[PDB]
């Protein structure tokens, strides 16, 4: 798998494959790793995907109890900090888990890296998985702060696509989602195959 | 039981019409050795059922104490209620799921067999807790050596009779008396039905051995 | 793999079935588990097929040198002998499981082959994977001085047994009949599973699948 | 497998139950391990069956040119002697117990035992496989000096059947041969030919 | 798996006078594609082609060992290989490493030359010869493609029908598989003429 | 050294459709490479409108029905009301991640009708992970069989085509097609096909032969 | 560890290479050459375990020159691919295996440019463009983006700094300076090495 | 354990226990708090210096975090008790979701113990 | 080590070895693997000592609070059936195996083998210990339905004079005990005592 | 892994830590902080294992800012240590052991300015300067030639300045750009982030 997130001036977005796979077999092209924990944030899959939608749920249930509670809704680091704790417990018992928390705060944007390691870290840009590594150069290449929404939706569109061309384990659709002020919404859910008729 | 130390080779089981028959080798082999040569690996559970084990003896001998206190209360509470073979199948079932989920499992490969409501059942477990229900059974390497003899015959034939039933398991029995190193010529044969169980004493297989002086 | 043989009164008949798997999944419907060493010396293989194919073909050579240098037909304990020093050599590393059967002038002999060398002359063997219901068959309704259609007949049962109660062997049954006299190969002799017809047609018109280039390239012919 | 013999005045007794065992299949029930070097000269096989049959077959084929070069029948001891190079030489990759009798006009009947490792032990009676333990005391007790060929052939039988019906790996039927100067008397028991002894019954 | 190292699928079916083969496109380690123009199809003969898939050092090996003993043939004998003989010569080249194998599983196809009958035929690891009548196999998606062929399969098909199938079949087996894919080509053989066309696959 | 995992064998699938959902299963049973019995349906009835089936060690395939019709009862007790497929599918999501330290070797398959009256079908790992499909197959030949569903009902690799929606007579003529090649090629599948779809109505079960081993 | 990257054009070869040569923690040297020639036109780029590459590459230099002075013509960068491909073939299953991830680069005034990739299996293969190392999972995504057949060699060049610069940005190890060469009809060409201070 | 209801409702309805509570809490020293827009106060009248007493050991006032501070009347060991209860929450609540707490926060915890004070066994 | 038990008309015969070996070495050759449970009841033991007699210790312990709360002698069907649910209860740490032996008022003399693993089952006769192999022949060929305290008495020594010369962990002296309505009269058989089987000679 | 370094003075306490935070190949992060604040006059870098880092750094934080609150004083340098040193033990022996390589640096109006040292294993000691991580190894012999006790927190940094570019140069790990801060009476004071 693959998966994307970066911040920019009109808020976050995010991009991520729709492959997963058991060793060489595909079992399904339209997973969806990308996991709406609520209105206002939002996660993704890396690792195994019943650990991440699981403690991602659990996450979101931990999360609106917050909101009924504080009558405030909870920010990024917070909820991150709840995620890393959590499977912290269960460290060295065999979690695979990689997720990058998104959302928009008081602060401002949040994005955080969650992993079951232990690692918790903010930043403007992160990938995570398989083709993550193939994800990056494009990314790092064409990010910048001060930068067109259009043109944010296309280099996560081009990252995942050359990510899934030279990754086996990463393919399908691309599932792009963009979070704003207000909340996240879904942009497009592109097919690399008709990405291919159009980048080529 | 981790790793077995007295254990009990195959046991076979057939469904005719009106009843059941099972049948088990009276042995008890540590390590390719026969030590114990008279033991019953055959239970009398209640009227209307029966069961058969292999693998570690003393895990048959800790269901059997198990399951007569079972049926023992079941007769206590005197409520005209009684467990039927497919509800002991089930419990058991459970209990060999259970212990291997704490990885203490029972090393036991079980067959029960009854006779109620006028329904014959013959159900298997294993250790691990894999359970079903057929026409026939064995256990050990009875299932690669008896079974096919039986399906065979169960599938031309669906349905049999008591004597064709008992005349198809002591051929299956010689058969295993032959092929199988850890097996006895004595051996019980169980039968349940409208009646009950009866279970019978030690039988011999009748081998030939013509084929040695070619 | 399921392979039998047994001695009836005046010859051998030796059976097999035809189902050869890679790990699980069917890779041939149809093979030949019976292959020629002598017109008079057949054999069946099981286990590692391509050891049991290579073997028995090294063995169908040496025997053609003795045979048309002797001028007389070849013996059935010098195959086993071949065999059986061979596998020894290579201390059972080659995978070669057999059941050998002739017949030669002192009468039809049959043997079964172990990978490490070992021997066995028998009436009747079995191997492979349905070994042990065939020997349940065997040891059942076996009796000595069979005529040809009740051993044939048994060795179909037995064949069958295999093939409906282990997974590995399927799809066919193979019988081979030497005699003193004659030879009958018969390939197809049963057919108890066949593939169900094919309910919905899937046929796909042209068009169907895209394509990105073409090249024709013209073959002469004379 | 359950291997025996037995020297009398003038001859030895060779017994050997007909089991071969792959795991907990009895791959063959009517196996013949005696097997003959030489017209007066027999050998039994435990271990491993492959091992056994080729270092037999090697022997027979290293004493048939032997005796036929000297002219003159082989001696027991000869043959032992070339089994125990053998399977010395080999030791570590032949797991094959070896048992070997005969007779010679120069020493008679004689009895050696090979047991793995490749070491050459004359015996007046001598036991062997999986099997033997459990008579190691029956012959301990029942053997005496001066058995006759009808009282080792009874003894041999009564060893091996104990044997069978207690060891997994042996069984079947009994085969027992008898060498002298006369010849060899091969014959099989089985079923009731075969002694029985009572069980406990209780 | 080292077969999975590289991955790989190659394909051959079966028609009336005529045979298909094809093979994916992807040279690429465990998970990193590295070219998507990887020739796992190599012609011995005329109307005999080989089709190899496992490791792809083998693959090059086996092909090029083969190509050496089949020239010395064709130059001895003055003829053109029978594809029964090329298979027993594989057979043979493969087995004669039946310690330290080479990873590979060929699969031939062609037609022979003086009936322009169809053959096809597969080998293991170490040279088991596999004829049959309606298809072969070998890769990592075999297990796929073995069902999509025992479907789309039907006797006696004409080259449209078997180009249609066999790449409807290719397609839908690499899709479902990672290591595979990249694209497939498809060579049709037929007694007059050869063709030879590349499908649009996702490249994912 | 003991070993509380064995694969039983088994194969399942299931399809939806606009107004039904087709599951269907082998019934061949099978530890290592002998038959166990050649009737024992993998696919069992939750609900009038569920049908589930399972594949894999059928120790754990019990346990998990059983856990499950008898959590069922327990929320028709609280909620007053019978579960819907996809409360069913969560349910059995944190069923499966509750052990996932000792997980259940077997792979489910959910099939019903939704509140909508659409077909459904929740496709699950061992560990919990679920993903609603139009179809799924799974067990030892869900390769085999995937391939086949993509490329007819799906309509995928397929050019110049109409996307028809799937009918009832073609889905059940398909399912029959492609389990009769899978156990043409397969040797854990083969015994016979039960075929229980689900329907407004309720659920109708046929069954058709298949080739013996 | 080590880093290899190739760049095939309409009329040239572009190669780069990191200058490290690394026992442990610490970095021995800055200048390290993993560009060996093996004729005028052709260049083995070699990286993997110590002394198999320098052995490897000598032995190939070895055989490439000695086919040149016998037969008064270079080999093609085809064939000099597939000998070395061969030689190392043949000794993955010998008691003397070579671990070395290999780049092959050319010109033939009559098949043009060509690059060639093999590792240490000996698994040959013919790219536009190839990479060795951890940092080609990084720069590999770089040039599938922005590369054309058609690139012209001042292009190229910018192509390659972007790479260079990511990895310089993005991976762990330092990889501070890269030797670059060109090859083309004319001969092998030196260029100003790319640094990043 | 020491497991009673030493609170428990009486005829009409009323909690005596923490009426009385309520009472001692009467008897404590005067405090007073108001609220300014950018200013907050608090003061408490000390009941007698006594000349000898270290004032800065009997403060009232006490600070739970650094952003909040709390006043008490009543028991002066339960106001201590109950402040190094706030402070360890505040603390954890910092550790946890990476913000210093809230007033409202933190005065709930306070409530919600001695509401469990109220209700549970032997307290 | 060898024990063995046998049953006669009216009471049992115990017999065992007197050896414990650590390895190759003799830490004790004269122990008594004859425990007394209570008056009337006895234990051989076999395997761990340290496992034996602890279990020994406990039964002893719970079968006299059991006498004393009934005013009624113990079982020794009682007895094994502890022995059988420790052992069982703690088949995994545990490696121990018993043979129980005693004589109650309403079945007689019984004689119970509890071997490793926790089963139990009644026998006329029962043998136990790395030397019980060495001698399963030699029982199931002389044993007799209807012997006598002399004669099974004589067949113990005989059994475990021979187990006592082909085993190696087992030898020293045969321990003896006899029970039966009157009580358990013991001897121990030293040097000449022993059973003497001629070893064979050339 | 990781690089720390401490340069103790007669008034001052100087600490250095690498920015990065790092996945299997790539740099993750290259602003990352690896200096916790417990108070306002001491620091505590960590490096190590992934997790137990933060869990750990932020666990003493908030019980040494509970110490404040309960008590109106702050905990000397020595004892924050020892309260650490005595955390980070208790749990080697237990199931959840953490793998932290700290460093800890404070100024004592009374004691001075201190920097202590613990490895994974909670082995304390005292030193005037110190490091970790496999930088450490090439760095610590320039400040063994180059140090003394006597030393002004300019010259302090410039010894920073130069083992941070001996590592650049020969240390095959890419941390380009190293976090500084100084510590002293007045307080916590970070200075202009050392890059190359």
């Amino acid at each position: 798998t693959t998966t994307l997130a970066f911040k920019f001036r009109h808020g976050v977005i995010v991009a991520a494959d729709s492959r997963a796979t058991a060793g060489a077999y595909i079992a399904s092209q339209t997973v969806k790793k990308v996991i709406e924990i609520n209105p206002y944030l939002l996660g993704t899959m890396a690792g195994g995907a019943a650990d991440c939608s699981f403690w991602e749920r659990l996450l979101a249930r931990q999360c609106r109890i917050y909101e009924l509670r504080n009558k405030e809704r909870i920010s990024v680091a917070a909820a991150s900090k709840l995620l890393a704790n959590m499977v912290y417990q269960y460290k060295g018992m065999g979690l695979s888990m990689g997720t990058m928390i998104c959302g928009w705060d008081k602060r401002g944007p949040g994005l955080y890296y969650v992993d079951s390691e232990g690692n918790r870290i903010s930043g403007a840009t992160f990938s995570v998985g398989s083709g993550s590594v193939y994800a990056y150069g494009v990314m790092d290449r064409g990010y910048s702060y001060d930068l067109e929404v259009e043109q944010a939706y296309d280099l996560a569109r081009r990252a995942i696509y050359q990510a899934t061309y030279r990754d086996a384990y990463s393919g399908g659709a691309v599932n792009l989602y963009h979070v704003r002020e207000d909340g996240w919404i879904r942009v497009s859910s592109d097919n690399v195959a008709d990405l291919h008729e159009k980048y080529s | 039981t981790q790793n077995p130390m007295v254990t009990g080779t195959s046991v076979l089981g057939v469904k005719f019409e009106g009843g059941v028959v099972i049948a088990a080798d009276m042995l008890g082999s540590y390590g390719s050795l026969a030590r114990f040569r008279n033991i019953s690996r055959i239970m009398r559970v209640n009227n209307s059922t029966m069961l058969g084990a292999s693998g570690d003896y003393a895990d048959f001998q800790y269901l059997k104490q198990v399951l007569g206190q079972m049926v023992i209360d079941e007769e206590l509470l005197g409520d005209g209620h009684s467990y039927s073979p497919r509800a002991i199948h089930s419990w058991l079932t459970r209990a060999m799921y259970s212990r291997r989920s704490k990885m203490n499992p029972l090393w036991n490969t079980m067959v029960i067999g009854g006779y109620a409501d006028g329904e014959s059942f013959l159900g298997y477990v294993d250790m691990l807790g894999v359970a079903y229900e057929a026409p026939s059974l064995a256990t050990g390497y009875g299932a690669y050596l008896a079974q096919p003899l039986l399906r065979e015959v169960l599938e031309k034939q669906p349905v049999l009779s008591q004597t064709e039933a008992r005349d198809l398991v002591e051929r299956c029995m010689r058969v295993l008396y032959y092929r199988d190193a850890r097996s006895y010529n004595r051996f019980q044969i169980a039968t349940v039905t409208e009646k009950g169980v009866e279970i019978e004493g030690p039988l011999s297989t009748e081998t030939n051995w013509d084929i040695a002086h070619m | 793999t399921t392979i039998a043989g047994v001695v009836y009164k005046d010859g051998i008949v030796l059976g097999a079935d035809t189902r050869a798997t890679e790990g699980m999944v069917v890779a041939d419907k149809n093979c030949s588990k019976i292959h020629f060493i002598s017109p008079n010396i057949y054999c069946c293989g099981a286990g590692t097929a391509a050891d049991t194919d290579m073997t028995t073909q090294l063995i169908s050579s040496n025997l053609e040198l003795h045979s048309l240098s002797t001028g007389r037909l070849p013996r059935v304990v010098t195959a086993n002998r071949m065999l059986k020093q061979m596998l020894f050599r290579y201390q059972g590393y080659i995978g070669a499981a057999l059941v050998l059967g002739g017949v030669d002038v002192t009468g039809p002999h049959l043997y079964s082959i172990y990978p490490h060398g070992s021997t066995d002359k028998l009436p009747y063997v079995t191997m492979g994977s349905g070994s042990l219901a065939a020997m349940a068959v065997f040891e059942d309704k076996f009796r000595p001085d069979m005529e040809e259609e009740e051993a044939k007949n048994l060795v179909s049962e037995a064949i069958a047994a295999g093939i409906f109660n282990d997974l590995g062997s399927g799809s066919n049954i193979d019988l081979c009949v030497i005699s003193k006299n004659k030879l009958d190969f018969l390939r197809p002799y049963t057919v108890p599973n066949k593939k169900g017809t094919r309910l919905g047609r899937y046929r796909c018109e042209k068009g169907t699948t895209a394509v990105l280039t073409e090249k024709i390239t013209p073959l002469e012919i004379e | 497998t359950t291997i025996m013999a037995v020297q009398f005045d003038g001859g030895v007794v060779l017994g050997a139950d007909s089991r071969t065992t792959t795991g907990s299949y009895i791959a063959n029930r009517v196996t013949d391990k005696l097997t003959p070097i030489h017209d007066r000269i027999f050998c039994c096989r435990s271990g491993s069956a492959a091992d056994t049959q080729a270092v037999a077959d090697a022997v027979t084929y290293q004493l048939g040119f032997h005796s036929i070069e000297l002219n003159e029948p082989p001696l027991v001891h000869t043959a032992a002697s070339l089994f125990k190079e053998m399977c010395y030489r080999y030791r570590e990759d032949l797991m094959a117990g070896i048992i070997i009798a005969g007779w010679d006009p120069q020493e008679g009947g004689q009895v050696y035992s090979v047991p793995m490792g490749g070491m050459m032990v004359r015996q007046s009676f001598a036991i062997g496989g999986s099997g033997s333990s459990y008579i190691y005391g029956y012959v301990d007790a029942t053997y005496r000096e001066g058995m006759t060929k009808e009282e080792c052939l009874q003894f041999t039988a009564n060893a091996l059947a104990l044997a069978m019906e207690r060891d997994g790996s042996s069984g079947g039927v009994i085969r027992l041969a008898a060498i002298a100067e006369s010849g060899v008397e091969r014959q099989v028991l089985l079923g009731d030919q075969i002694p029985k002894f009572a069980v406990a019954t209780l | 798996s080292i077969m999975s190292y590289n991955g790989g699928a190659v394909m051959a079916m079966k028609g009336k006078n005529c045979v298909a083969i094809a093979a994916d496109r992807r040279f690429g380690i465990q998970a990193q594609m590295v070219t998507t123009d990887f020739q796992k199809i190599f012609p011995m003969g005329d109307r005999l082609y080989i089709g190899l898939a496992g490791l792809a050092t083998d693959v090059q090996t086996v092909a090029q060992r083969l190509k050496f003993r089949l020239n010395l043939y064709e130059l001895k004998e003055g003829r053109q290989i029978k594809p029964y003989t090329l298979m027993s010569m594989v057979a043979n080249l493969l087995y004669e490493k039946r310690f330290g194998p080479y990873y590979t599983e060929p699969v031939i196809a062609g037609l022979d030359p003086k009936t322009f009958k169809p053959f096809i035929c597969s080998l293991d690891l170490i040279g088991c010869p596999m004829v049959t009548d309606d298809f072969v196999v070998s890769g990592t998606c075999a297990e796929q493609m073995y069902g999509m062929c025992e479907s789309l399969w039907e006797p006696n098909m004409d080259p449209d029908h078997l180009f249609e199938t066999i790449s409807q079949a290719m397609l839908n087996a690499v899709d479902r598989d990672a290591v595979s894919g990249m694209g497939v080509i498809v060579h049709i053989i037929e007694k007059d003429k050869i063709t030879t066309r590349t499908l649009k696959a996702r490249m994912d | 050294r003991f070993s509380p995992y064995v694969f039983n064998g088994g194969t399942i699938l299931a399809i939806a459709g606009e107004d039904f959902a087709i599951v269907a299963s082998d019934t061949r049973l099978s530890e290592g490479f002998s038959i166990h019995t050649r009737d024992s349906p993998k696919c069992y009835k939750l609900t009038d409108k569920t049908v589930i089936g399972c594949s894999g060690f059928h120790g754990d395939c019990l346990t998990l029905t059983k856990i499950i019709e008898a959590r069922l009862k327990m929320y028709k007790h609280s909620n007053n009301k019978a579960m819907t497929t996809g409360a069913i599918a969560a349910m059995l999501s944190t069923i499966l991640y509750s052990r996932r330290f000792f997980p259940y070797y077997v792979y489910n398959i959910i099939g019903g009708l939704d509140e909508e009256g659409k077909g459904a079908v929740y496709s699950f790992d061992p560990v919990g992970s679920y993903q609603r499909d139009s179809f799924k197959a799974g067990g030892s030949a869900s390769a085999m069989l995937q391939p086949l569903l993509d490329n007819q009902v799906g309509f995928k690799n397929m050019q110049n085509v109409e996307h028809v929606p799937l009918s009832l007579d073609r889905a059940m003529r398909l399912v029959k097609d492609v389990f009769i090649s899978a156990a043409e090629r397969d040797v854990y599948t083969g015994d016979a096909l039960r075929i229980c779809i689900v329907t407004k109505e309720g659920i109708r079960e046929e069954t058709v032969s298949l080739r013996k081993d | 560890m080590e880093y290899l990257i190739g760049i095939q054009g309409p009329d040239y070869v572009l190669v780069a290479s990191d200058r490290v040569a690394a026992s442990n923690i610490v970095q021995m040297k800055d200048d390290h050459d993993k560009m060996f020639k093996m004729s005028e036109k052709i260049l083995l780029l070699c990286v993997g375990e110590a002394g198999d590459t320098v052995q490897f590459a000598e032995y190939i230099q070895k055989n490439v020159q000695l086919y040149k002075m016998r037969n008064g013509y270079e080999l093609s960068p085809t064939a000099a691919a597939n000998f070395t491909r061969r030689n190392l073939a043949d000794c993955l299953r010998s008691r003397t295996p070579y671990h070395v991830n290999l780049l092959l680069a050319g010109y033939d005034e009559h098949e043009g440019p060509a690059l060639y990739y093999m590792d240490y299996l000996a698994a040959l293969a013919k790219a536009p463009f190839a990479a060795h190392g951890y940092g080609a999972f990084l720069t590999l995504s770089i040039l599938d983006r922005y590369y054309t057949p058609t690139i012209s060699r001042e292009r190229a060049v910018e192509l390659l700094r972007k790479c260079l610069e990511e990895l310089q940005k993005r991976f762990i190890l330092n990889l501070p300076t890269f030797s670059v060469r060109i090859i083309d009809k004319n001969g092998i060409h030196d260029l100003d090495n790319i640094s990043f201070p | 354990s020491y497991d009673r209801a030493i609170t428990v409702f009486s005829p009409d309805g009323h909690l005596f226990q923490v009426e009385y509570a309520q009472e001692a809490v009467k008897k404590g020293s005067t405090a007073v708090g108001v609220r300014g827009r950018d200013i907050v106060v608090l003061g408490v009248e000390k009941k007698s210096v006594a000349k000898l007493q270290d004032e800065r050991t009997v403060r009232k006032i006490c600070a739970l975090d650094d952003n909040v501070c709390m006043a008490f009347a009543g028991l002066t060991a339960d106001a201590r008790i109950v402040i190094n209860r706030a402070r360890v929450e505040c603390q954890s609540h910092r550790l946890t979701v990476e913000d210093p707490v809230t007033v409202e926060y933190i005065t709930r915890y306070i409530a919600s113990l001695k509401q469990r004070y109220t209700q549970s066994n032997g307290r």
